């Protein structure tokens, strides 16, 4: 279960932080 | 090609973003999710994030381009940081359970223990940066 859920934060995350 | 199973697990991560359910995430959506998290992006970086996505173009991301979009170290750790409020290593059930209910999805303590015990590794009940990395990675 949401382990996807837990990863897709996570990958959000990671979106914003790359075009600081 | 994924599984039923893990579609179904998506659907349910898509529904975060998705707040008023009509199967379309906008960017004022993913805005709403990003400060909930803790961040504060631009109108045109919220833009930004939509478009490295965005299959037809139409300013949202529906849930086959949501789908897609799931296939750094300092990213990573950033991210952590997110969910360790207390900085102390490790992520809690309790500091799952926080930012799960800011993101305005109120879980049971079994439905936090069970997100914690799939990125567990070494089963002492917690995640840390290690586990954490491997779940992305
Ligand atoms: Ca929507
Ligand atoms: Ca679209
Ligand atoms: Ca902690
Ligand atoms: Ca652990």
């Amino acid at each position: 279960k949401k382990k996807a859920t837990f990863r897709a934060i996570t990958s959000t995350l990671a979106s914003s932080f790359k075009r600081r | 090609q994924l599984t039923e199973e893990q579609i179904a697990e998506f659907k349910e991560a898509f529904s975060l973003f998705d707040k008023d359910g009509d199967g379309t995430i906008t960017t004022k959506e993913l805005g709403t999710v990003m400060r909930s998290l803790g961040q504060n992006p631009t109108e045109a970086e919220l833009q930004d994030m939509i478009n490295e996505v965005d299959a037809d173009g139409n300013g949202t991301i529906d849930f086959p381009e949501f789908l897609t979009m799931m296939a750094s170290e300092e990213e990573i750790r950033e991210a952590f940081r997110v969910f360790d409020k207390d900085g102390n290593g490790y992520i809690s059930a309790a500091e799952l359970r926080h930012v799960m209910t800011n993101l305005g999805e109120k879980l049971t303590d079994e439905e936090v223990d069970e997100m914690i015990r799939e990125a567990d590794i070494d089963g002492d009940g917690q995640v840390n940066y290690e586990e954490f990395v491997q779940m992305m990675t």
